[PDB]
């Protein structure tokens, strides 16, 4: 079988810039079956290359690719804003189809710390017998950050999950919430509820906590 | 003009089978290459199997071939995807998407039509609305709703009946290890506006007809 890998996992990159994604396949491949698909977030994937250089219908002019055997590129020379999106390579051969891990093109703006916020449960939440306790960080980039949760100093590993949103359009930030969920009887016997962010915007680790039952 | 047309959103148990359509107007399924791309919540592109619909022929992934059949209905132009011995794992978006190229002395020719996406939820999870959960708020505040425990996906969030959008961070769902999702919504506001401003997020989770309008209102020490 073929199997293809791709590169870089991200690429950072600011509007007007030149993009090179790489895509390699484990054995010789036609030139015929390669082709590059880009695709956003909530949407089918669209066709952008075909043949290995051959643009599809209706395809901007910026986009091109090149190669042969087992090495391929994808380039957009000059990035305009709808271009931040997820590209696929995929090949073939007797029909059988195989994509590429995908490159995410990423927008490269300032790097902007996050602003942190830290949430203890509602009262409402604690009659039902379990507590949530949200930590937020706000419009930061890159969107590589570390949320380290400590109740009375004891580390918390395995008990919480995080989300992070899409870039967003207007000012290239991600925005992250890490999630800490303990029982209420674990939440009552326990008194600093603490979040520990690090990220390269920061020149030291930001903390925010709370005093159970402070105002 | 040409268009194709999946089926609505499936939830199975583990261990059932989903069928997923596909029907193209505007073109002929003899005339196109139709197959079946699907994406776990986060992940990548997998192909399963498609259907050639010039040479009437089958292909599969090896991956799935021994539980996977696709379908090639010419007098419907209709294709399906029917997948058994359903896992979480198999929990996807699945696409039908036109990936074939056809060669010839002429040059390489290529369709690009693809449906609208049918979610897939494997699980044996009970439909259950979410609660909501207030998330109480220098000269910025962040306030927010905590959308806990539902099933299945989607659940939707506005601020102030859509008048609040600027600030607003809907997050991506996350599954919990219930097998029930949750998600959160924030939003910043100036924190001046905390004692005027009413900030209510309306919270709807169709599969349930559970719709919930949470008012947020702030903390103080005075």
């Amino acid at each position: 079988e073929i199997v293809l890998t791709q590169s870089p996992g991200t690429l950072s990159l600011s509007p007007g810039e030149r993009a090179t994604l790489s895509c390699r396949a484990s054995q010789i491949v036609s030139r015929n079956h390669l082709a590059w698909y880009q695709q956003k977030p909530g949407q089918a994937p669209r066709l952008l290359i075909f043949g290995a250089s051959s643009r599809a219908t209706g395809i901007p002019v910026r986009f091109s690719g090149s190669g042969s055997g087992t090495d391929f590129t994808l380039t957009i020379n000059g990035l305009a804003p709808e271009d931040f999106a997820v590209y696929y390579c995929l090949s073939s051969d007797s029909s059988i189809f195989t994509f590429g891990p995908g490159t995410k093109v990423d927008f490269k703006r300032t790097v902007a710390a996050p602003s942190v916020f830290i949430f203890p449960p509602s009262d409402e939440q604690l009659k039902s017998g379990t507590a949530s306790v949200v930590c937020l960080l706000n419009n930061f980039y890159p969107r590589e950050a570390k949320v380290q949760w400590k109740v009375d100093n004891a580390l918390q590993s395995g008990n919480s999950q995080e989300s992070v949103t899409e870039q967003d359009s207007k000012d290239s930030t991600y925005s992250l919430s890490s999630t800490l969920t303990l029982s209420k009887a674990d939440y009552e016997k326990h008194k600093v509820y603490a979040c520990e962010v690090t990220h390269q915007g920061l020149s030291s680790p930001v903390t925010k906590s709370f005093n159970r039952g402070e105002c | 003009q040409v268009q194709l047309v999946q089926s609505g959103a499936e939830v199975k148990k583990p261990g059932a089978t989903v069928k997923v359509s596909c029907k193209i107007s505007g073109h002929t399924l003899i005339k196109l290459s139709i197959h079946w791309v699907r994406q776990a919540p986060g992940k990548g592109l997998e192909w399963m199997g498609g259907y050639e619909g010039e040479v009437d022929e089958i292909f599969y992934a090896q991956k799935f071939q021994h539980r996977l059949t696709v379908i090639a209905d010419t007098a419907t132009d209709t294709v399906y995807m029917e997948l058994g011995r359903l896992t979480s794992d198999d929990t996807a978006v699945y696409f039908c998407g036109t990936l074939g190229v056809t060669v010839t002395e002429a040059g390489l020719g290529i369709d690009d039509y693809w449906g609208q996406g049918t979610l897939v939820t494997v699980s044996s999870a009970s439909t259950k609305g979410p609660s909501v959960f207030p998330l109480a708020p220098g000269g910025t505040a962040a306030l927010g709703c905590l959308v806990k425990d539902y099933f299945p996906e989607p659940v939707t969030v506005s601020w102030n009946s859509g008048a609040l959008t600027s600030g607003v961070h809907t997050f991506p769902a996350v599954l919990q290890s219930s097998g029930l999702y949750s998600l959160s919504s924030v939003v910043t506001v100036p924190s001046s506006s905390l004692g005027t401003q009413t900030y209510i997020c309306n919270v709807n989770h169709k599969p349930s007809n559970t719709k919930v309008d949470k008012k947020v209102e702030p903390k103080s020490c005075d």
